[PDB]
């Protein structure tokens, strides 16, 4: 089969910039490579087919090039509707393949405000305890949460989830849940979440005593 | 007005037959080719298979012998009959029209197929039984409070605060799929600490699949 | 310049297998098969003269050798002389039960395939001094000629009635170069040299032998008409016969193609040769010529 | 529509010819003979002790 490599996997630019997206093929697929844009939550739509031809209705800002291996797509005069995930799709060999997807987003470093929440007594009656750590309104998206129970580093018993980027302040929020049995929860005193982030010179720890 | 409409098939039990159907309006099944594209959550698109203009069935190598498609010319419908569905097949299935335009390279004429027209989306989830959530408080310059919406199936849950009157500072997180097979999510809001004893905060949780609505007062412990 | 400049994309109403229903179909017809009526309006060329019985798709046009054998009380005498022109005594004679396999290769201006001469190019005319008599040249070494129709044709079937199907050119893709035949330029030049050497024996050593191209007439007589791969070619052969003789490279002959064939120089019995799916390729031996002399 | 109309046209069974089978005898030409097995237990194969021309 043919493998399409699309890099960089995440390019950030503000409104009114020019970006170039790269899609490198394994073999030579001639010029048969079409570009699709997937707005978050919507369905993908055709932008460019045959690596150079603009779809009916696509603005003239979009443009592709190259007929060898290093296919490129150039966007001019960025607008909020262009901040989506782009895919390159080859049509040379019948084992068809897609690109990995280049997520184009908008470009202040801000440390999270951190909060910790003990499990409710109502939950505890069920035999299970959830401890929740909230990381609020931070940028960039990369953040690290480490749970500690009586200073012991926890591993494998948490899950986390992140919001979409805020439209007005460009920040993210993150929620991490540590799941313990009630029996384990009641064997320990100090529950702590330790947060590492670029906006923090040293990790921040929020804790409670059961 | 040319559109491809496909309707939800509801969650299905594992190791069964996945029957999809796309409604073709505006145009007809003849002349083009009709294929299926999926998209696993948080991932890219995947090609399943297509029937070309000739009536010839291209299938993806990964799905071996479990693929079968047909075209209902009388009803203008495209069908998919994936069998032995596994949990990894949880994806949104799209019906596409691979349209042929002839592009002339220097001396060679080719039929170029470029998926002109896309469906709307059929979220297919395979699993657990319908179960409403348990809603627990996340109790509190600025304070944070919230609700933990735990152990429900299937998606989705919606959350508002104070019947929609409180929107500033609200974050409702994507659900996570727990190892139990049940989902959990949290919704939070940041508020002035000075308001915690005077203003009432209620998270309005709605789980339509089980007809479960909860209005949970979140007070300081 | 292309094959597509030789084609007309013709749309017409055709009968269905049900008598009361029609069928809006289309086909690609060569410009040599359609005659305009005065998207213009056309009609098939042999439509005011006859109706074209379709060349039946399951019978092949490939010639198989046939032996003509004499009945009882008769014998076939075979002249084994190697210098026997066509007439007069033959010192070496044999009685064969019947003839060698004679392939009925149908062609004009060039004797494709068949039997070679034994020792030298043979010139055979009924009366060499009469310019109204054709000269049958026979080569001793064959001149290989390669055909092609580079297009990847797409035959399409139309049901014109109950059980009857009409095979039509639906689409043409691939190499769109005009159909052509290649004759080696070195081999053809030395073959005409042998023909000229054996042709000065009847007209003089100091005479000037000049080969011109066909004068005029029907396309079946001005061109090297032949069949190759089930599809009928009509090659120019004006670069073959262009030379004046005084006492890796190849020659490309542009060939046209027809589907409506009046083969045996007759009127009122045409034949529609159906499209051949795919690319047609051709390897034949030019084993002779048919020449006419200018007065 | 009639059933055999996309496959062929139906030549009408001519009304003055009968479908009744009349006995037909298949007779051998000169130089040939028809051997008839008169065995009453002859299945379909093997030797036949009683033969007639
Ligand atoms: C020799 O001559 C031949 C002509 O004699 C040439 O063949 C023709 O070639 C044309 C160009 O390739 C081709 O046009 C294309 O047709 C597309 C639609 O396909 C048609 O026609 C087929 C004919 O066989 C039919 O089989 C199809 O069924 C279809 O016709 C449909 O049929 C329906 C009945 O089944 C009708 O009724 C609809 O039925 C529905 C059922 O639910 C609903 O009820 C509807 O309400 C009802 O209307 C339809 O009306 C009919 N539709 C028609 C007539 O269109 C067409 O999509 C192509 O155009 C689009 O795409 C190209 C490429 O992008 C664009 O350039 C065009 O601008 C146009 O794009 C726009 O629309 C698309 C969406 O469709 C958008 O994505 C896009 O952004 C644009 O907005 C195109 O017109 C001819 O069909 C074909 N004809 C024949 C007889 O085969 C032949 O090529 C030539 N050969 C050579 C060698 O030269
Ligand atoms: C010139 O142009 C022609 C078209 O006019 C090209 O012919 C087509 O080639 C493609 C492959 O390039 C073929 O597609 C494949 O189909 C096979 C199975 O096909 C069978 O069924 C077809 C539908 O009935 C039938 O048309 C096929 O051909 C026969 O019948 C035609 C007449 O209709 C006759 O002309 C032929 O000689 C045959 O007798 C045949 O019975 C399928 O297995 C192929 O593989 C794909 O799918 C598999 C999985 O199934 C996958 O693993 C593979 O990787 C691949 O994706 C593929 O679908 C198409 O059938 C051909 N069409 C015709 C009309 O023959 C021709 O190749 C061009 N030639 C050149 C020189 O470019
Ligand atoms: C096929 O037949 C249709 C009619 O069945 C032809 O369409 C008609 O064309 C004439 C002009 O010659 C118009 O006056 C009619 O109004 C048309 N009728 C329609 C469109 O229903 C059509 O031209 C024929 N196609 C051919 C001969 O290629
Ligand atoms: C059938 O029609 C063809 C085409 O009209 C006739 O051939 C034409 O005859 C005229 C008059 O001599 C010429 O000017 C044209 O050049 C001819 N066309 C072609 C393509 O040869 C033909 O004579 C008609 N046949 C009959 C019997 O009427
Ligand atoms: C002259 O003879 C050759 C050899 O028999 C013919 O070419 C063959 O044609 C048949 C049918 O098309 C093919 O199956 C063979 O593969 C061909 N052989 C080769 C070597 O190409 C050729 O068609 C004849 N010339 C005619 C009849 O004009
Ligand atoms: C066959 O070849 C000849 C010669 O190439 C073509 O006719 C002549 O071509 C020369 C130059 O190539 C011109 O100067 C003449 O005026 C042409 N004579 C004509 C057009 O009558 C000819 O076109 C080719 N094809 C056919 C069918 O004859
Ligand atoms: C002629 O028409 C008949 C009737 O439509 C065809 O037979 C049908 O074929 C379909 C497809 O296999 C079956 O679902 C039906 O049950 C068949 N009907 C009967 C009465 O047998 C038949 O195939 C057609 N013949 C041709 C040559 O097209
Ligand atoms: C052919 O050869 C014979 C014997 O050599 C000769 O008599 C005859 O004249 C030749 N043919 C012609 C047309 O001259
Ligand atoms: C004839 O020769 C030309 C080049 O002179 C070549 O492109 C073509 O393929 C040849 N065709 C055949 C049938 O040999
Ligand atoms: C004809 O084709 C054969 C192979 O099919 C090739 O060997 C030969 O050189 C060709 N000759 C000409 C004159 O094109
Ligand atoms: C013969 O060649 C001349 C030009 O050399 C051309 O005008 C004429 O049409 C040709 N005749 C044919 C190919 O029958
Ligand atoms: C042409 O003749 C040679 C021998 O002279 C033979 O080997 C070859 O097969 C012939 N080519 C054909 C009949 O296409
Ligand atoms: C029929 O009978 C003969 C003689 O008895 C015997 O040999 C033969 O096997 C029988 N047929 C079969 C099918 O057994």
């Amino acid at each position: 089969a043919i493998q399409l490599t699309q890099a960089p996997l995440t390019v950030s630019a503000s409104i009114g910039d020019t970006i170039t997206l790269t899609c490198r093929a394994s073999q030579d697929i001639s010029i048969w490579l079409s570009w699709y844009r997937q707005m978050p939550g919507k369905a993908p739509e055709l932008l460019i087919y045959a690596a150079s031809t603009l779809r009916g209705g696509v603005p003239s800002r979009f443009s592709g090039a190259r007929s060898g291996t290093d296919f490129s797509l150039k966007i001019k005069n960025l607008q909020p509707e262009d901040f989506a995930t782009y895919y390159c799709f080859q049509s040379d060999s019948y084992p068809r393949a897609f690109g990995q997807g280049t997520k184009v987003e908008i470009t202040t470093v801000a440390a999270p405000s951190v909060f910790i929440f003990p499990p409710s007594d109502e939950q505890l009656k069920s035999g299970t305890a959830s401890v929740v750590c909230l990381l609020n309104n931070f940028y960039p998206r990369e953040a690290k949460v480490q749970w500690k129970v009586d200073n012991a580093l926890q591993s494998g018993n948490s899950q986390e989830s992140v919001t979409e980027q805020d439209s007005k302040d460009s920040t993210y929020s993150l929620s991490s849940t540590l799941t313990l049995s009630k029996a384990d929860y009641e064997k320990h005193k100090v529950y702590a979440c330790e947060v590492t982030h670029q906006g923090l010179s040293s990790p921040v720890t929020k804790s409670f005593n059961r | 007005q040319a559109r491809l409409q496909q309707w939800e098939g509801r969650p299905l039990k594992p190791a069964e037959t996945l029957s999809l159907t796309c409604g073709v309006h505006g145009v007809g099944l003849g002349g083009s080719g009709w294929g299926w594209i999926r998209q696993p959550p948080g991932q890219g698109l995947q090609w399943i298979g297509e029937i070309d203009h000739d009536g010839s069935h291209k299938h993806n190598p990964a799905l071996r012998s479990r693929l079968s498609m047909s075209l209902d010319t009388s009803r203008n419908q495209v069908s998919l009959r994936l069998t032995s569905v596994t949990a990894a097949d949880t994806a949104i299935y799209y019906c596409v029209r691979v349209y042929r335009e002839k592009f002339l390279i220097g001396e060679f004429l080719t039929d170029y197929r470029f998926m002109d027209m896309w469906g709307t989306g059929t979220t297919v989830i395979v699993s657990a039984s319908t179960k409403g959530p348990s809603v627990f408080p996340l109790a509190p310059g600025t304070a944070a409070l919230g609700c933990l919406v735990k152990d429900y199936f299937p998606e989705p849950v919606t959350v508002s605060w104070n019947s929609g009157a409180l929107t500033s500072g609200v974050h409702t997180f994507p659900a996570v799929l727990q190892s139990s097979g049940l989902y959990s999510l949290s919704s939070v809001v940041t508020v002035p600490s000075s308001s915690l004893g005077t203003q009432t905060y209620i998270c309005n949780v709605n789980h339509k699949p089980s007809n479960t609505k909860v209005d949970k007062r979140v007070e300081p412990k | 310049d292309d094959m597509r400049g030789e084609l007309k994309n013709c749309s017409f109403n055709m009968t269905t297998e049900l008598r009361d229903k029609k069928q809006k179909v289309y086909s690609l017809f060569y410009r040599l098969d359609v005659v305009q009526i005065n998207n213009k309006e056309y009609r098939l060329i042999n439509c005011n003269t006859s109706a074209i019985t379709q060349a039946c798709p399951k019978v092949s046009f490939e010639p198989i050798p046939i032996h003509y054998c004499a009945p009882a009380g008769f014998a076939i005498l075979k002249c084994k002389d190697k210098k026997f022109n066509g007439t007069g005594p033959c010192p070496s004679v044999s009685t064969v039960q019947c003839t060698h396999g004679i392939k009925p290769v149908v062609s004009t201006q060039l004797l494709l395939n068949g039997s070679l001469a034994e020792e030298e190019v043979m010139i055979r005319s009924e009366n060499i001094t009469n310019n109204a008599k054709n000269i049958l040249v026979q080569f001793n070494t064959p001149v290989q000629i390669n055909c092609t129709r580079p297009n990847n044709n797409t035959r399409k079937s139309i049901r014109i009635g109950p059980g009857q199907a009409f095979y039509a050119t639906g689409d043409i893709i691939g190499d769109i170069r005009q159909a052509h035949c290649n004759v080696s330029k070195a081999t053809w030049n030395e073959t005409l040299g042998k023909v000229v050497k054996q042709l000065r024996k009847h007209f003089g050593n100091n005479t000037i032998i000049r080969f011109a191209n066909s004068s005029g007439g029907d396309l079946e007589v001005t061109t090297h008409s032949f069949n190759c791969g089930g599809e009928f070619f009509y090659c120019n052969t004006s670069g073959l016969f262009n030379s004046t003789w005084i006492s890796n490279d190849s020659i490309t002959l542009p060939c046209r193609i027809k589907q409506i064939i009046n083969m045996w120089q007759r009127i009122g019995q045409a034949m529609y040769a159906p499209p051949i799916q795919g690319v047609i390729r051709c390897v034949s031996n030019i084993t002779g010529l048919i020449l006419t002399r200018d007065g």
